[PDB]
């Protein structure tokens, strides 16, 4: 039912996950970087997390 | 392998007819699947590959290969021109006749770089001018923000008279979530039906993003707004292992559209592809969508203009 987390958004990629897994413990999170052009498939059960060159995460991330 | 129906449920919908084991359509139009790559050796494939290109090696183009390792690509394809197969049991597409250029501009996790998509948009209005070839661009995909690079090469692309279909986005239900390069002005924005009756019509899915609802209800596209909607919900395709898949996004919506529009294009060549978009639009506005989290009468920033279908 959490589809978003944009209280993320400027966290760090560990922090992140923490986070996601404690909503979604079965999620398979990707870490790609900020501007990476991604295929529109929704699969339920990924998280993709933007990164910027400091592992903080660049934009709201959300389920799909 | 054999799918679990020769015509999948959009397929069917599309055709608005649920008796159909076939469909037929499309010949002498090309569609460009921007993609994973393409398994073009798939049985209900075969013979349909007129390119084959590739823009994510250390060579900015290697002509002659276009190898799916995802999937996703070969999925997308399947929807837009899965012919059955010689023996005619295998899975059928919206515009079976149509051609494929399968240009890989994404890795094989199903990513990739803003350069090597919009070298391979610009690549298809160069080989479409000099071919003189009417030609649909797929992209089922994208990024939430828009790239200016790609942007620029969509525009070029349909300066040289090349429709462009792309993906809305799975960033939904909330407002103004839709991403690029489908929110762009000159592309076909697509969102994502599911199987689902709301409101007397189909639903948009939750997942699909959607428009600007400042700007949604003057059936004018502007960037950010939805244009039509499509299946998208559990469609049933080709994959690169040469069996069927079923998967969701607005990916699958994207290549229902791109179908479609070859399918009405090779009934009446003498259209122009902003002809053939205005149609599509037409079209959508007989089937209004209702359904769905900001969906509503009329032109609305969950489902754009409605849902163009065969008839
Ligand atoms: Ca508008
Ligand atoms: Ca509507
Ligand atoms: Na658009």
């Amino acid at each position: 039912l959490k589809t978003e987390w944009p209280e993320l958004v400027g966290k760090s990629v560990e922090e992140a996950k923490k986070v996601i897994l404690q909503d979604k413990p079965e999620a398979q999170i990707i870490v790609l970087p900020v501007g990476t052009i991604v295929t529109m498939e929704y699969r339920i059960d990924r998280v993709r997390l933007f990164v910027d060159k400091l592992d903080n995460i660049a934009q709201v991330p959300r389920v799909g | 392998a054999v799918p679990s129906t020769q015509t999948p449920w959009g397929i069917k919908s599309i055709y608005n007819d649920q008796s159909i084991t076939k469909t037929t359509g499309g010949s002498g139009i090309k569609v460009a699947v921007l993609d994973t790559g393409v398994y073009t050796s798939h049985l209900d494939l075969a013979g349909s590959a007129e390119q084959c290109k590739d823009f994510t090696q250390s060579n900015p183009l290697v002509d002659g290969s276009c190898t799916d390792r995802q999937g996703h690509g070969t999925h997308v394809a399947g929807t837009v021109l899965a012919h059955g197969g010689s023996n005619g049991q295998g899975v059928y597409g919206v515009a079976p006749q149509a051609k494929l250029w399968a240009y890989k501009v994404l890795g094989d996790n199903g990513s990739g770089y803003s350069d090597d998509i919009a070298a391979a948009i610009r690549h298809v209005a160069d080989e479409a001018s000099r071919t003189g070839s009417k030609v649909v661009i797929n992209m089922s995909l994208g990024s939430s923000a828009k790239d200016s690079l790609i942007a620029s090469a969509v525009d070029y692309a349909y300066g040289k008279g090349v429709l462009i279909v792309a993906a809305a986005g799975n960033s939904g239900s909330g407002s103004n979530t839709i991403g690029f390069p489908g929110g762009l002005v000159n592309a076909v924005a697509v969102a994502a039906l599911e199987n689902v009756q709301q409101n007397g019509t189909y639903r948009v899915a939750d997942f699909s993003s959607r428009g600007n609802p400042a700007t949604a209800g003057d059936y004018i596209i502007q960037e950010r707004d939805i244009e039509v909607s499509a299946p998208g919900a559990s469609v049933e395709s080709t994959w690169y292992t040469g069996g069927y898949n079923t998967i969701s996004g607005t990916s699958m919506a994207t290549p229902h559209v791109a179908g479609l529009a070859a399918k009405i294009w090779s009934a009446n060549t003498s259209l122009s592809h902003s002809q053939l978009r205005t149609e599509l639009q037409n079209r959508a506005k007989v089937y209004d969508i209702k359904g769905g989290i900001g969906a509503g009468t009329g032109d609305d920033y969950a489902s754009g203009f409605g849902y163009p279908r065969v008839k």
